[PDB]
């Protein structure tokens, strides 16, 4: 449960991302593939090289996931149920990697809204893909 | 752990830093973004607020001193366990940190360096950075492992 | 975020322990004393040696907050606001150490229960206190 | 790690360890409550519940391989890095399994042990172990560190 002001701040924040969500969560798979190379042993079968296009389909995927859970903070469960079924039930992905994709999701944020990216705006987002994350490693039964 | 092209990168890429700026505003967010991390900086007055912490003197003061030492690591980029072999004892054997807080503030310094260098802090040098935060946090944490 | 299974293997369990509350409460601090040193810290006035009459105490209090959560498996977060309070925004706990502590208390129980800490209580059990942990860490306001 | 005191008590007491009873419950009690690391066992058949894993006898025999390991860096509780040199090299470079878990499977070790001996683990002989699990886990962890 995020607060009223923290969920303010995420669609805030989401809203000035609009039309480059899907550039972004490719960016952010991306930077996660180069700095925590061990992600990729979950792609094997992905192009994993710079502008391969299935990395850009996943990131739009990703992307689209996100814009989901902005649009219902107030069911992410609900929201992203097939979700936590594929990750933590069928693909049994480790959760220290829900950090690491955060942490690149921040950083590509960041980097592209940096007049946006307050102290508090990260605060909120963090405090959202935690959330995001714990939803996605409920299931591991 | 940082091969000789990343080194060169990284060094050059360092020279653009704004170690106060930068540093002041790094250890400001870890106090905002992971609050039982104030437990420690009691001793700064009011951390209250993003704004009293952001702002806070004590604060953007010993961020500065925090990445001072970064630099000095950045120097030192073959010896970062003897480079803070004494900020380790202190970190570890007298304050107590826990070493994940290590890794937190090395992550929030990238998040930092990204909002302050936009474009010019591609995927390839925040990679190169990720193996920088990391050495010098498992150099930190070594007086624990 | 206890599946019914969950909830039955908690309550299953903490039936067991009964009267033995206060006194594994107890056991479990001092097995996380002694083990986590660094969680010394945040009692700095307290006989942390073995029979100190405030280790038992203390002991008896935190069994005492794990009865009410058991109690009320479908509302934790109502039923441990004044903790979260108490040891997120009082006491700036850092997370590390609510692991340290479910451990402490998970290696005391298994001591205590063996016949009864079957690989399922286990794991019931496991998920219990993290979610305790999730609450007693939520308001790091 | 360990003083000759601390390791001797630790020692003393692996000696009424059933290296093949405690091996299999381990690993399986690892798999069943941290279902993410069957990912790693997906060959190993049957881990689709408790019981199944519990009674998979390739659970059981691989758990008396780590047991063992564990029986020798006991034997070397000095250089536990070069006791798992060749093994940490297996787990990081090539299977590249997450170093948290190394930890889990040790805090599970301690769990097992605690069931089967009761009053007889107590808490300061608890605490020997930890120091154990812990200088293993990091030995296995040195291909990252
Ligand atoms: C913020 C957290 C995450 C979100 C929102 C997310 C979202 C998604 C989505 C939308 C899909 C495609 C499913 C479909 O439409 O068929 C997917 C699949 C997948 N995800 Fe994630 N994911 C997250 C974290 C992770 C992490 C941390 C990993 C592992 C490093 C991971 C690995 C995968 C894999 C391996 C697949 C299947 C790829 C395929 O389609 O072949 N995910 N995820
Ligand atoms: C990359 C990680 C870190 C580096 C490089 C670092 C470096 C430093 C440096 C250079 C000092 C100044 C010591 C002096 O006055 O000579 C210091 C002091 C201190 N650090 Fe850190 N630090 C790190 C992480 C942390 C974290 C995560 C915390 C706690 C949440 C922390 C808490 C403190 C405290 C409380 C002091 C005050 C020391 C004193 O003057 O008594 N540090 N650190
Ligand atoms: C399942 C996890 C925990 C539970 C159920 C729990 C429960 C409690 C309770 C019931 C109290 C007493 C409140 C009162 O009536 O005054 C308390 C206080 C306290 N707890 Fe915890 N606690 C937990 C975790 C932790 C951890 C992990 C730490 C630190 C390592 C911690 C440190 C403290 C401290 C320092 C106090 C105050 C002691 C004093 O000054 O009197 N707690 N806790
Ligand atoms: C104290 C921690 C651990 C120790 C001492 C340990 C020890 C061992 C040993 C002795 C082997 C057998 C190599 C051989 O065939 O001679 C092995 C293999 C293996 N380990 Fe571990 N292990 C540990 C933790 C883990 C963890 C946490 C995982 C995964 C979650 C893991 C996954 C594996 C796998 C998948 C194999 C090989 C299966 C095969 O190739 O047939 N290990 N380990």
């Amino acid at each position: 449960v995020l607060s009223a002001a923290d969920k303010g701040n995420v669609k805030a924040a989401w809203g000035k991302v609009g039309g480059h969500a899907a550039e972004y969560g490719a960016e952010a798979l991306e930077r996660m593939f180069l700095s925590f190379p061990t992600t990729k042993t979950y792609f094997p079968h992905f192009d994993l090289s710079h502008g391969s296009a299935q990395v850009k389909g996943h990131g739009a995927k990703v992307a689209a996931a996100l814009t989901k859970a902005v649009e219902h903070l107030d069911d992410l469960p609900g929201a992203l149920s097939e979700l936590s079924d594929l990750h933590a039930h069928k693909l049994r992905v480790d959760p220290v990697n829900f950090k690491l994709l955060s942490h690149s999701l921040l950083v590509t944020l960041a980097s592209h809204l940096p007049s946006d990216f307050t102290p508090a705006v990260h605060a909120s987002l963090d405090k959202f893909l935690a959330n995001v994350s714990t939803v996605l490693t409920s299931k591991y039964r | 752990m940082l091969t000789a092209e990343e080194k060169a990168a990284v060094t050059a890429f360092w020279g653009k830093v704004k170690v106060d700026e930068v540093g002041g505003e790094a250890l400001g967010r870890l106090l905002v973004v992971y609050p039982w991390t104030q437990r420690f900086f009691e001793s700064f007055g009011d951390l209250s607020t993003a704004d009293a912490v952001m702002n806070n003197p004590k604060v953007k003061a010993h961020g500065k001193k925090v990445l001072d030492s970064f630099s000095n690591g950045m120097k030192h980029l073959d010896d970062l366990k003897g480079t803070f072999a004494a900020l380790s004892e202190l970190h570890c054997d007298k304050l107590h940190v826990d070493p994940e807080n290590f890794k937190l503030l090395g992550n929030v310094l990238v998040v930092v360096l990204a909002r302050n260098f936009g474009k010019e802090f591609t995927p390839v040098l925040q990679a190169d950075f990720q193996k920088v935060v990391a050495g010098v946090a498992n150099a930190l944490a070594h007086r624990y492992h």
